[PDB]
C-alpha cells in the first residue's frame, strides 16, 4: 500500500536509478560546447564555411535524459547548395567538414552513420551524435531532415520548455519515469515500440488538460488509463506554433502531431499491433499500480512496482 | 491411457487455518479489481472501495462469505462490467493470480452500481451470539433484497488464493 | 445500495452428502458428456459410463476438487472443454438441466483427455481412508501436468444436490 | 434412464397419443373417396366438365398423420381456360364448379378459403380441404400447385410426392413414418411454446427421409429423434438437402434462399424459400433443447426426472 510505497518513494527511486545525474549531464553538456565553440571559432574565420550552427536537440537538451544515455544529441545546420540531397552524401559531406573544422582531432575520430555522423572520442567520454539539417534562411532556424522532414529544434526545445514551466521538476521527472518503463517493456515484449517524442506529446497533452503531475503514481496512472481509454485513437494537436486548423485530414491509425510541423504525424508509422502493445502494457501497468496501493506488504507492493519498473525497483 | 491426476507433489498444504492476515490478502485484490472498475467507469469510490475491504475481511474471516458480486446492474439484471467472487477450497497448486484485467469501453448508461452478497453455509449455520461477536467490527450492515440476473455471461478469468482457501473471480461479459 | 440474498430463499437447514446426490450430479455430468459425443465424435457410451461411475464414486467420499473433460490441441484444452468444481451449495441454489455443448468448432487435430484434481480432504485422509472409499473405482489415474487452455472459461451451469454444487465452466475459441 | 423410458415407452405413447388411430383414418379416406367417385362420375357423363381429378394430398395420404388432424387434403386439378388469373377468382371458380359436381350439397357447405376450398359434411365428419391445381394434361398429373404459405403457383406433381414417401417407408417399414409422426408432435408442441417458431411438415419429411437415405438407424425412436435435432443443430439448416429420385442432382441452378430443401420432383422449387433466419433460429434452440433433453433422460437417475425430460420433447400427455 501507500504506507508501503508512495509518491516520495517514486520520486527517491527516479533519482537513484532513473535520471541522468547532473554531474554527468553537465559533463555531457561541456563536451558538446566544446564542439559549438570550436564550430562558431571556425564560421568567424571562415564566413562560407557550410555548418552555421550546432545544436544539442535530443532528451538532454530537454531535460529528460535518462541514466542510460549513450550519446550526446546535437544538430548541425548545413546550408549552400554543395551539400548533398542523399543521405549518404550528406552525412558525407557533413563529416568532411566537421574533419575541417576540427584539426585537432584525427580523422577517423568522425565517423558517418545511417541517419547521422557521430564524433567519438576514444576512453573519454560519451560521443556525439550529429543529425543534419538543411538551411535555407526560415525563421525559427527551421530546416529539413526519403522526401525532406522540416523541423526546428528551438521550437521543438522551446515547447518542452513551456510544459516544464507549467509543472516545474514534475513534467520531466513523469517524462523520464514513462521513458523508463517503455524501455523496460521493449525488451520484455518484442512487437513493443514507443517513440520517446510520441511519449513526451501524450505527457504534454495530459499536462495541458490539465492533469495532476505532483503525484507520481497517479500521473503515471493518468497517462496509463489515457492509452487504455483512448486507444491512441485520439488525434493529438497543439496550438503553440499553428492552429488546429492546419492539419487537415489524415488517414493514419494513430495521430499525434508534431507541434512545429503540422503536416507531421511522429505516429504516421505506428500500426494496429504497434497499438495493442502499447495498450496491453499500459493496462498490465495500470493494473500493478493499483495492486500496489492496497497491497497488505512491503514486498508484494515493490513486486507489483518492479512490474512497472524492473528488478531496479526496490522501494 | 489418456486418464490423468495432478501431480500429487504439486499438491500444497491441505492443512492450513485460515487468518485474518489470509483475509486481508484476498480482500486487497478485490479492492484492487474495484479500483480498476472506477478508473474506467467511474464507480465505485475510494471510500466505498474502502468500506468494501473491511466488509469482506470481516466475512472471510469468519467464514461466512459464500459469494459477492460488484458492478453495474440494470433492472434487477448485472451488465459488463460486473466482478463475481465466488469462496471456495483452495485446490491442487492454489492459482493465486494478481487482480486486475477489467474491461474498459463498455456501455453502463442506463445502470447504476451496486453490490450482492450470498453468506455462506456456516453463517446460515452459526448461532446468533457467533454472528455478533464475528460481525461487530461489519463498515455496514447489508438489507434483503431479490437476487438478481445476468445479461450476458460469465467468464470465470481469476482466482485468488491463501490460507488453503480460494476466491474464484467471474465477469460479466457482454453478448457480442 | 447494498443487499444481500434473501433468508428464505436459502437452502433447507440439513443437507447430508449421499450417493443419491451423487449419482444425481454424475448423471448431469454424462448427460453433457454424451452432448459431446454427438457433435465431436468423443467420448463414447462406455467411456461415458466409466466416468460417471468414477465421479459418483469421488463424489460420494468428498474426494473431487475438480476434473475436467475435453480435447487438447498441441498440449492445451481447446473447445469442446468441461470442467466441474465441487463447492458448497450457495443461496438458493442452482440445479440446472444439463447441456448445451456448442457445435461446429474446430477439432481437427485434436484427441480426448480427461484430468482430475482431488480435493483437500482427500489429502489429508490417511492411505487406509482413502483405499476404502476408493474401492469400487473403475479405472485409476497416473500423474500428468495441468495442461494449459487455449480460450477462455465461460461458467455456463451449476447441478446441486445434498448441500453440495458442481459448477461447470466451459472452454471457448477466442472471439 | 433407459430403464423407466426407452424405444418401447416411446413407441407406446405413439400409438396413444401422437397417431391418428387406424378407425378415424378409414372414416377420412372414405370421405375423400366419396367425393372424388363423385367427381368421377360427374366428369365421365361431363368430359368437357374443368375439374379433372381429386387426389388426396396431405398426411393422411402419407401415412403421417397425427391424432390431431383438424381436416382431409386433397388436390383437384382444374384444366380449361374458365378459371381466371386471381386467387380470389379460381378460388370462386372452384366452388363454383365444386358445387355443379356435388349438386346434392347445400351450397354453403363449399366455403372459398385464403388459398382454398373447404367442403364441410354436416354429421360426424371433418371437413375437406381442397388444394387447386391448375392442370395442363401433363404427365404425372404435373401441374401448378397454389401454396398454402403465401399462394403462389407451385410446379409440382402430388402423385411423385406421395412416391417419394412411399419409397422411404419402404425402407424403413412402419419406423420412417412414426418417426415423422413423432417429429410432426414435437413440432407442433413448439409451435404452442415459441413464438417464432414454424416447421412445415413436408419439410420435416423431406430432411428424415435424407437422413434415412443417409443410412440413419429408425429402428430404435430415442436415436432416431437425436439424429435429426442433431443434424439440425450441426448443420443450422445451412446444408442444401436435395434427392435425385427424380432428376440428377446437376439440375439443380444456384440459389441464395437461407434455406434449400429442393422439392424432389422440381429442381427450382426450393420447400423451405419462405424460411427466415429468425425461423431457422428458433428451430435450432429448439431442437438442441430437445437433445439435451433426451440425452439427460438416457441417464437421469429416476423415472420421475426421466419422465420430466421427455415431456420437454413431447409435452404434458408424456406420462412414461
Ligand atoms: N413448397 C412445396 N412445394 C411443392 N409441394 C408442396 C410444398 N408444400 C407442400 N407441398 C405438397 O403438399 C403435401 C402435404 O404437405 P404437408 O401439409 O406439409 O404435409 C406435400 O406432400 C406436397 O405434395
Ligand atoms: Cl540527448
Ligand atoms: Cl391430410
Ligand atoms: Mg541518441
Ligand atoms: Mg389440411
Amino acid at each position: 500500500s501507500t504506507e508501503h510505497v508512495d509518491h516520495k518513494t517514486i520520486a527517491r527511486f527516479a533519482e537513484d536509478k532513473v535520471n541522468l545525474p547532473k554531474v554527468k549531464a553537465d559533463d555531457f553538456r561541456e563536451q558538446a560546447k566544446r564542439l559549438q565553440n570550436k564550430l562558431e571559432g571556425y564560421l568567424s574565420d571562415h564566413p562560407d564555411f557550410s555548418l552555421k550552427r550546432m545544436i544539442p536537440s535530443g532528451s538532454l537538451a530537454k531535460g529528460t535524459a535518462l541514466r542510460s544515455l549513450n550519446d550526446i544529441d546535437v544538430a548541425v545546420y548545413i546550408s549552400g547548395s554543395d551539400a548533398p540531397q542523399d543521405l549518404r552524401g550528406l552525412l558525407d559531406y557533413l563529416a568532411d567538414r566537421l574533419r575541417k573544422a576540427f584539426p585537432n582531432f584525427s580523422p577517423d575520430q568522425v565517423k558517418p552513420q545511417t541517419y547521422s555522423v557521430t564524433v567519438s572520442f576514444r576512453g573519454s567520454g560519451l560521443d556525439v551524435d550529429i543529425v543534419p539539417v538543411l538551411y535555407s534562411g526560415l525563421p525559427d532556424w527551421r530546416g529539413h531532415l526519403g522526401s525532406f522532414l522540416e523541423t526546428s529544434i528551438p521550437l521543438h526545445l522551446d515547447f518542452i520548455k513551456a510544459r516544464k514551466r507549467a509543472a516545474p521538476k514534475h513534467f520531466a521527472q513523469v517524462v523520464r519515469l514513462a521513458k523508463y518503463w517503455a524501455r523496460l517493456m521493449k525488451q520484455e515484449r518484442p512487437n513493443f515500440r514507443f517513440k520517446s517524442f510520441m511519449i513526451e506529446l501524450i505527457l504534454a497533452k495530459l499536462l495541458d488538460n490539465g492533469v495532476d503531475f505532483s503525484n507520481y503514481p497517479e500521473a503515471l496512472q493518468a497517462f496509463f488509463s489515457y492509452l487504455v481509454s483512448t486507444e491512441l485513437r485520439e488525434r493529438i494537436v497543439f496550438e503553440d506554433n499553428y492552429p488546429a486548423s492546419k492539419i487537415g485530414t489524415l488517414s493514419d491509425l494513430v495521430q499525434i502531431i508534431d507541434p512545429v510541423n503540422p503536416v507531421n504525424n511522429v505516429a504516421r508509422l505506428y500500426t494496429q499491433s504497434n497499438v495493442d502493445a502499447i495498450i496491453d502494457a499500459a493496462m498490465d501497468a495500470g493494473d500493478a499500480i493499483d495492486a500496489a496501493f492496497y497491497a497488505p506488504t512491503k514486498q508484494l507492493t515493490v513486486t507489483y512496482w518492479q512490474k512497472v519498473f524492473g528488478s531496479s525497483f526496490q522501494g | 491411457s489418456h486418464h490423468h491426476h495432478h501431480h500429487e507433489n504439486l499438491y500444497f498444504q491441505s492443512n492450513a487455518t485460515f487468518s485474518v492476515t489470509h483475509a486481508r490478502h484476498m480482500a486487497a485484490k478485490v479492492a484492487t479489481d474495484l479500483r480498476r472498475m472506477q478508473r474506467f467507469y467511474g464507480y465505485p469510490s475510494d471510500a466505498d472501495i474502502e468500506a468494501y475491504e473491511e466488509e469482506l475481511v470481516v466475512f472471510l474471516k469468519a467464514g461466512y462469505l459464500g459469494e459477492v458480486s460488484y458492478g453495474f446492474q440494470k433492472n434487477n439484471n448485472w451488465i459488463e462490467p460486473t466482478l463475481r467472487y465466488t469462496a471456495g477450497d483452495l485446490l491442487g497448486s492454489g492459482t493465486d493470480d494478481d487482480p486486475g484485467k477489467i474491461r474498459p469501453g463498455k456501455d453502463v448508461s442506463g445502470a447504476s452500481f451496486y453490490s450482492f452478497m450470498t453468506y455462506s453455509s456456516k453463517y446460515l449455520n452459526a448461532t446468533q451470539s457467533e454472528k455478533d461477536t464475528a460481525l461487530k467490527d461489519l463498515p455496514f450492515k447489508r438489507v434483503g433484497a431479490q437476487s438478481p440476473g445476468i445479461n450476458g455471461y460469465l467468464e470465470n478469468d481469476k482466482t485468488y488464493s491463501a490460507g488453503g482457501r480460494s476466491l474464484t473471480r467471474t465477469s460479466v461479459r457482454n453478448f457480442v
